[PDB]
RNA sequence: AGAACUUUGAAGGCCGAAGUGGAGAAGGGUUCCAUGUGAACAGCAGUUGAACAUGGGUCAGUCGGUCCUGAGAGAUGGGCGAGCGCCGUUCCGAAGGGACGGGCGAUGGCCUCCGUUGCCCUCGGCCGAUCGAAAGGGAGUCGGGUUCAGAUCCCCGAAUCCGGAGUGGCGGAGAUGGGCGCCGCGAGGCGUCCAGUGCGGUAACGCGACCGAUCCCGGAGAAGCCGGCGGGAGCCCCGGGGAGAGUUCUCUUUUCUUUGUGAAGGGCAGGGCGCCCUGGAAUGGGUUCGCCCCGAGAGAGGGGCCCGUGCCUUGGAAAGCGUCGCGGUUCCGGCGGCGUCCGGUGAGCUCUCGCUGGCCCUUGAAAAUCCGGGGGAGAGGGUGUAAAUCUCGCGCCGGGCCGUACCCAUAUCCGCAGCAGGUCUCCAAGGUGAACAGCCUCUGGCAUGUUGGAACAAUGUAGGUAAGGGAAGUCGGCAAGCCGGAUCCGUAACUUCGGGAUAAGGAUUGGCUCUAAGGGCUGGCAGCCGACUUAGAACUGGUGCGGACCAGGGGAAUCCGA
RNA sequence: CCUGGGCAGGGCGAAGCCAGAGGAAACUCUGGUGGAGGUCCGUAGCGGUCCUGACGUGCAAAUCGGUCGUCCGACCUGGG
């Protein structure tokens, strides 16, 4: 029921030992294994939520 | 010629309903189950496909008969990893952690040279 | 069941307890011997008939043993 | 049903009226061409494994045998003797080229050395 | 030897939904189904997977691409701005 | 007593494996079986039945429900509502009553050693109680025999799963080695110290076992559809043998029924690997039906792993089957002999497994359960003495409840009925044949479908013909009838260039002899064994050949809808 | 919506691939392989065009016999 991808990227919990696996839109030109960042100082590349 | 019959009452060829047909020791072809086919485990989320070699491929309700031969591999990350996976992580871990400590000696040569 | 290859084996399973039948199967070539011990049905088999009478003479005697015909 | 697929088997009932589905509903040219080039490339295999036909014109005539040039095996096994007959000349016109080649380079060596011990 | 001089792939449909949609559907069509040159491993093993995944059959790293092709003309674009906008003055 | 109909013998037929056969789900509820009657029922009849009366029949750890969630249904917190109640399923909730570890107090048993109670500290997202599949997921029973009615349930024989073990049932791992000083010829001994939570292979990985707590990660469960190809099984085909039977007017080493190994453990074939080592290619090479693969390592050589439903082995020949003979009135899963064998092949049909490809603005399910790995908090005897633990071989006990008969249908269901109506499934043989088409047979069923006898009038209902004309009948070629299969030629107007097209229009088609072509397996070109296909030639039958059945009449146009 | 079951055989021969020939190049021609499709003939299945046939106080308060359209799918169907 969606023609844009569903992306799988799994994080890691700051607070507990446990990693957290969300659902991303798939930006274009992304691939398995780039790390994407987030947060507010990351650099700007294509896939990095700011 | 001789038309088989079914022997439990599940009368739909279903997934469960998964059979064949033997013989007996008096002379009557009988229509024996069989259990359906487990597939081995594979390896963990990102190297190419294909299911992890020496472990009896069984249902994991079965998998309470086996012993702690027939379910790993005597390696470390032994019934996880296709040990492909295994010397590719050990060489990543070892080269980033050099890496870091490269790093940090070039960021204490830094705090000593500025 | 399960198929004992030595007759040593054999003797020292017959020896052992918790076991109430042994059989004696003689045939056109060779002789089989059972034993249900318990839940498990022990089978020697041998082709040499003084070997067999032997056996018998080395079975103990505190144990019933039927002879198939 | 003996006597019938007795006559069927010498080449009986078998004529042109008594066809009743199509020629690739009868013998299937799928089937036909698997026969055929499982054949035609399996007697290859016999070949080079044994010791007919070198490395470089296997893939060759294994690329023409994929092609539908060879029709069976009679004339794909005259065809590899053709080109080994065509090889057998090529190699010894070579080889007795070289041998004079080779006898005329010694010849030239030999007078050099012939020069150079008149020399010192 | 050249079946078909017109249709090309389209020739699965047949004589059906007109000459000019058939023409504007047979180019995205050929650009679905050709195989595309894997920027990371460097076969030629991109298959396509569903809409807007793509996927290199070595290596198995699969990308998010295009509907229809593997990069968009939009999308390189847009990475030209966004590289541009990334050593601009830094930030 | 009574026979067109009940039962048996025989004959002739039908259903003909997509069944008028053998069993199921829903539904019926005793209809299943035996005995007795025939006023009542069955559209006539009965000595018959699904009618009536009496008496029987359904046995489960391993078949299913019960367990799990799916779409969905649902109560509490909360809100609404005059009100029974309604909205909602994580929202606005103080919505975990559990375990490990430590400390303290008390009780009990043989107070040695252990098990609980009460308190404190520490840890611990439920995607939110609960329901929801007799076709989804879901551990583990198969072989022979038994009744008038049961069958994986009952008897015999042979196995497996799941729970339980406190004074911890028996073995085997962990387990027992090295160094030093002395005695003794020596085997060995004395005393001290130290190690020992298993080993091997370079590897992929293997073994009889291999300390593991909160926590984390991963896999299985857990995947669509359709082509191809290959392996295995079952059935079918052919040749030889063994047992029985049919025909013999003449022939036929002829024809027909049968010719066995279950679950489980081990060994070995066979299939597969995107699994490892040596090794570096180009004059590019290896393989498929198709692809595909190769410096991120091809060919080649040597190894490893998975499935092993295939063969052998314990089961297992003592049963089972065929055939011949012998005793018991009978009761006896009687008694004795022989056999239950050798091979070949497949565009053969069905099932299963595996490789690979195509399709997509379709990506083709969750949960319960179970396993592995990372982590080392802790645990244990400390040395001539044995534990902490065992996912190893055994030994002992238990597995509760519910359903189990029969029809599953042109007569046990629904339609007011023994109604040409309707209802979801598995198994499917021989010939002709492309075919699970149509036709005839075998295994298995049946009496022609709620009646029989006599005659063959009109009209009718279905089927087939008819001299000459061929649509002149009729609103209309309505109905009926012509071509129909296959092979070899040859195919138009138009067009979106794909089609139109099996266009149109011709020839052959039977039987019997031949000829040529299409393969495998051994030896360093020679020899043995089978396949049904194609093409060509002669001869012949009253031009007869798709000889039954199977089965496109065609062409030119107009309007409308792609 | 969820969860299951099913669809005999032949015809046309798309993409991709192989071989040969021509050309300076663009590329073209021929012979194969391939099996694509809301494709064609056709069975089971699903519906019901015509005979305005049979029945029409019927088998039936809508059925039957031929002739039928479609049959890999915008397909048919059980249960919740
Ligand atoms: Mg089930
Ligand atoms: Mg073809
Ligand atoms: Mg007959
Ligand atoms: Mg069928
Ligand atoms: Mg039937
Ligand atoms: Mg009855
Ligand atoms: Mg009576
Ligand atoms: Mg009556
Ligand atoms: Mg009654
Ligand atoms: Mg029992
Ligand atoms: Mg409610
Ligand atoms: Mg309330
Ligand atoms: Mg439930
Ligand atoms: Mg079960
Ligand atoms: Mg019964
Ligand atoms: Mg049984
Ligand atoms: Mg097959
Ligand atoms: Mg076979
Ligand atoms: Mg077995
Ligand atoms: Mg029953
Ligand atoms: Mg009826
Ligand atoms: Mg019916
Ligand atoms: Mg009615
Ligand atoms: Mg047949
Ligand atoms: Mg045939
Ligand atoms: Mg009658
Ligand atoms: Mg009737
Ligand atoms: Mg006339
Ligand atoms: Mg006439
Ligand atoms: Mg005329
Ligand atoms: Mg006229
Ligand atoms: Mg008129
Ligand atoms: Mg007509
Ligand atoms: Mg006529
Ligand atoms: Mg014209
Ligand atoms: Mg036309
Ligand atoms: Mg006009
Ligand atoms: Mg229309
Ligand atoms: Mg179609
Ligand atoms: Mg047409
Ligand atoms: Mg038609
Ligand atoms: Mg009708
Ligand atoms: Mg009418
Ligand atoms: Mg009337
Ligand atoms: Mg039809
Ligand atoms: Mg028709
Ligand atoms: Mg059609
Ligand atoms: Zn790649």
């Amino acid at each position: 029921g969606r023609g844009a991808p569903l992306a799988k990227v799994v994080f890691r919990d700051p607070y507990r030992f446990k990693k957290r696996t969300e659902l991303f839109i798939a930006a274009e030109g992304i691939h398995t294994g780039q790390f994407v960042y987030c947060g507010k100082k990351a650099q700007l590349n294509i896939g990095n939520v700011l | 010629v001789q038309r088989l019959t079914y022997r439990r009452r599940l009368s739909y060829n279903t997934a469960s309903n998964k059979t064949r047909l033997s013989r007996t020791p008096g002379n009557r072809i009988v229509y024996l189950y069989t259990k359906k086919v487990g597939k081995a485990p594979k390896s963990a989320c990102g190297v190419c496909p294909g299911r992890l070699r020496g472990v009896r491929a069984v249902r994991p309700k079965v998998l309470m008969r086996l012993s702690k031969t027939k379910k790993h591999v005597s390696r470390a990350y032994g019934g996880s990893m296709c040990a492909k996976c295994v010397r590719d992580r050990i060489k990543r871990a070892f080269l980033i952690e050099e890496q870091k400590i490269v790093v940090k000696v070039l960021k204490a040569q830094a705090q000593s040279q500025k | 069941p399960r198929k004992i290859e030595e007759i040593k084996d054999f003797l020292l399973t017959a020896r052992r307890k918790d076991a109430k039948s042994v059989k004696i199967k003689k045939n056109k070539d060779n002789v089989k011997f059972k034993v249900r011990c318990s839940r498990y049905l022990y089978t020697l088999v041998i082709t040499d008939k003084e070997k067999a009478e032997k056996l018998k003479q080395s079975l103990p005697p505190g144990l019933a043993v039927k002879e198939l015909k | 049903c003996r006597k019938n697929t007795l006559a069927r088997r010498k080449g009986r009932h078998m004529g042109i009226g008594k066809r009743k589905g199509t020629a690739n509903a009868r013998m299937p040219e799928k089937v036909t061409w698997m026969r055929r080039m499982r054949i035609l490339r399996r007697l290859l295999r016999r070949y080079r494994e044994s010791k007919k036909i070198d490395r470089h014109m296997y893939h060759s005539l294994y690329l023409k045998v994929k092609g539908n040039v060879f029709k069976n095996k009679r004339i794909l096994m005259e065809h590899i003797h053709k080109l080994k007959a065509d090889k057998a000349r090529k190699k010894l016109l070579a080889d007795q080229a070289e041998a004079r080649r080779s006898k005329t380079k010694e010849a030239r060596k030999r007078r050099e050395e012939r020069l150079q011990a008149k020399k010192e | 030897a050249k079946r078909t001089k017109k249709v090309g792939i389209v020739g699965k449909y047949g004589t059906r939904y007109g000459a000019s949609l058939r023409k504007m559907v047979k180019k995205i069509e050929i650009s679905q189904h050709a195989k595309y040159t894997c920027s990371f491993c460097g076969k030629t093993k991109m298959k396509r997977r569903a809409v807007g995944i793509w996927h290199c059959g070595s290596c198995m790293k699969t990308v998010a691409g295009g509907a229809w092709t593997y990069n968009t003309t939009s999308a390189v674009t847009v990475k030209s701005a966004i590289r541009r906008l990334k050593e601009l003055k830094d930030q």
